[PDB]
């Protein structure tokens, strides 16, 4: 198995020169192949709240994570990352992550207080929002990361059991694990969408914390899984709370369609924020439709 | 040198 | 992996038309293919206490559990269960367990006060003795269940973790865990490609995990008996950080010692129960490792710590054990049993009324075997090893016996150090 | 999968008739094939303390463990073990471990008070230093063992979980687990050294407790992993504290070499005691070189950036970040040791004091770089991480010398806030 | 702009 660079709700190039690096309720980040470099655009859904901007990418960032305070970029092969705050009050910063032979950055994530980098060798590197390193940790190989405040939801892969997940807190004191490499009951992927599964072999379309702090994951079966009661190790369970295949079926007046797909952005309190994709491909293209809401 | 202990063990059984 | 219906000490049909559903110290339950249905027989080892009976099974029960008050039957595919009390006071009752598509009942268990059903999806359904349902819990997929009074010992299997076990108590209104899905270090079977024509392949298709039986001991400690024919006992299960599985009987080694030190392949042990220090079992003689019909009379095999070596036992020659080598095993066995029984009495108290006398005799045998090892250390002039043995003595009168053994060995420096132990135990008793 | 006999820092025969059974900071044990038997040599690095000796091995010991008081030998197939104290005051003793069909002894370990034997079936047999058995336990199959005083660090392998580890203490009462079969994130081997991986399939070159009591492991990736926060089951994590491949690279002046290898012996506080192997094979040969010392370094240096700044010379700003992180890790580990177990080696209080001093000093250098870059926000976050109240004072003076008056007020708020905790 | 801090660091060393 080969580790591909992962970002929440990212899309592949396909046969075009542009794609989305990442995507959630805050906005969407795109990259465009031009002459010799790349052009990255950071757009927001709340136009009144944030300022859209673009810049020339001389490094070829293939990893991205977006939150309410800034945007994090990563280069999987060179190890270079850049954090760009939304407000111009705070300055950008750049860092190069050490990478051994064959080691790639597989996923990055950021909160207003933490910056996280995971690698294919299982290196877990954390920083504050200004680039000051806090700890280097060795875990199982990391394939996907998301974060919220001081909490981190990581997806891991081993050659023995397959996919597992960890749930931790990067507090001011020490890092505490609520769940440590526990089974991940997400269905693996089983063609016009062949480019997507080469782009994301695990089929994790996106993952995020809900607005109330529970980890969520959205796999190839298009079912939103919520981890409930994760503070009680003996009571925690994964709940399928939305089968988007069933809702799309009901939306079409009871007719089986294969032209509408759900692209998950976020889970609020009672609504799944998403993009409704209409077309041959299961991933959204340009221009991006208006975000939709699906009641739980 | 074998040591005789059976008498000492028997004394331990009595109360 | 396929989940097969499990029952304690159950046997497969094999190439016959009859088999045992379950089997323990109370008795044995057999089923015989009868034309299109089945004939179930419930037999008891105490013939004066219970009456054997039979009934026609129109459902094809493949799951069973037997206790002192009734018999529980289960149908792995339809989800139907029936509890049949032995006594006519209470009536039988039947229930249909809800099963999803592809979900099977994998194990059932019953005590005089509790009825438990486990499924291949990990659904844990419990009832009281009359069928009143308790809360329904979702756990890892269940492969084996046993129960005693209000406590349940469950074995779970996933492809992620392998084998795990849980230890719980089914209280009046909720389930409480002593241990939840801790590692179960039971050896799995090792099957080759030549086993496709072996005579005992049918058992491992019938029971893939190789769990021949599992049960609580008479004093309440969980036990399991796998394909390696070693009795494993869970120690310190009331302390989650101290719990450990102890191999207390290598039955292959006991069969070897019974055969005068000769390697045989025709005698096998089928475990029924653990009565304090004795494994109740069936001695199976034949090509197959499981008992057939008619059932032999139950045998008794005392537990032995796995510390004897075949080569050393042959040099000292049914096999005769040198008293010095037998002392090390007896000290270890007494140490383990004393520690288990002390934990039982300090937490649950007596259940039969004579455990304190059993524990007192146990500690006596502990010191007595320890004093023999102490005498060998003195005879070998190993004063350091002798002093360490004296530290492990329990009774203060046993320290006195060690002093007298040291004097008879003319080791005056050892005498002074053992008397220092007595002084130290006097100082700690005052704090 | 076949379980091979493991010993810390042991080497394979290769094309010779001799190899090292085990090896650590105390010394090294070698075995040589002659006629039909073996000649075992026990050598010491402190020549004045113990005397090297040799004895004829009629059994073919392939397992060994060495400590400051004795040497433990094991025979993986027959189950025979022997403990030989270094001083002749105490006598040797021999025992035969019972082994079922196909069961092998996979690892042995010994402390001055405990002798441990683990098998491929998961049998965990413990004894005192005189051979008195204490308890037989059944666990997952054991592949490697190490021990220190009453504590045992065991590595397990099944087909389900891969590698796991347990951490336990064999007190005068019962065996207590600090960690029970938790994930071991050590990389498994993934050409000229094929003889080694047939000899050691897991690639565990060595494992040991540090001099301060923290478990360590050194795998085929040549990275020293230290288990932090192991006293709190929910906080324990493995920390990569030394990329020895990177240190060899920096020692070679930034050049990629394939002739220098690291063979781990022990971790003394902040220094890896090792053998620097120069040759085709990654394991040491005969005669054994003198032990070397390699200081631990957090894996934060990047080769490309180090090449631009030119043995490799490190820029003072980049060296401060590594020293800050290393002091932070070592300070946290040593504080946990003193707050729970107290002193073991004899200088922990003074080491921790110097450790916190180096921590703040490296932090103040990063603080000055942030001030030089006019990054007031990054400077304030660096000031929040300072330990000493006198270091907060030094930061104020650096802020004044940088003419950042808004930063001075915010750092003085930190000092006032800490002084308010001093009034409670 | 490099900042002179070496004197401040030595002031921190004094006990």
């Amino acid at each position: 198995f080969r580790y591909m660079p992962f970002s929440p709700a990212g899309t592949p190039f396909g046969f075009t020169d542009r794609r989305y690096l990442t995507m959630n309720e805050v906005g969407y980040v795109s990259t465009v192949k031009n002459s010799e470099q790349y052009s990255i655009t950071v757009s927001f859904f709340d136009v009144g709240r944030f300022r859209e901007y673009h810049f020339e990418d001389l490094f070829g960032y293939d990893l991205c994570f977006l939150n309410e305070k800034g945007t994090l970029f990563g280069q999987s092969k060179t190890g270079q990352i850049q954090y760009r705050p939304h407000d111009s009050i705070h300055s950008n910063w750049t860092k190069i992550i050490p990478l051994q032979a064959g080691e790639r950055i597989t996923s990055v994530a950021a909160t207003p207080v933490r910056v996280i980098v995971g690698t294919s060798l299982g290196y877990f590197r954390s920083f504050n929002q200004f680039g000051v390193p806090f700890a280097v940790e060795k875990t199982s190989p990391i394939v996907a990361l998301t974060a919220q405040n001081y909490r981190v939801f990581s997806v891991h892969y081993s050659q023995f059991h397959g996919l597992s997940y960890s749930l931790s807190e990067l507090g001011t004191s020490s890092k505490r694990y609520y769940k440590r490499e526990c089974p991940l009951p997400m269905s693996l992927p089983n063609d016009a969408n062949l480019d997507y599964y080469n782009f994301n072999p695990m089929g994790i379309k996106s993952l995020f914390f809900s607005s109330y702090g529970d980890p969520c994951i959205f796999g190839s079966d298009n079912t939103l899984l919520l981890l409930s009661k994760w503070r009680s190790p003996e009571e925690s369970k994964w709940l399928p709370i939305l089968d988007s295949n069933m809702e799309i079926w009901k939306m079409s007046g009871g007719k089986e369609t294969t032209d509408i797909h759900v692209w998950p952005l976020a889970l609020a309190y009672d609504t799944l924020n998403c993009i409704l994709v209409k077309g041959k491909h299961i991933w959204p293209e340009f221009p991006l439709p208006l975000p939709s809401e699906m009641e739980i | 040198m074998d040591i005789x202990i059976d008498d000492i063990l028997x004394e331990l059984d009595k109360e």
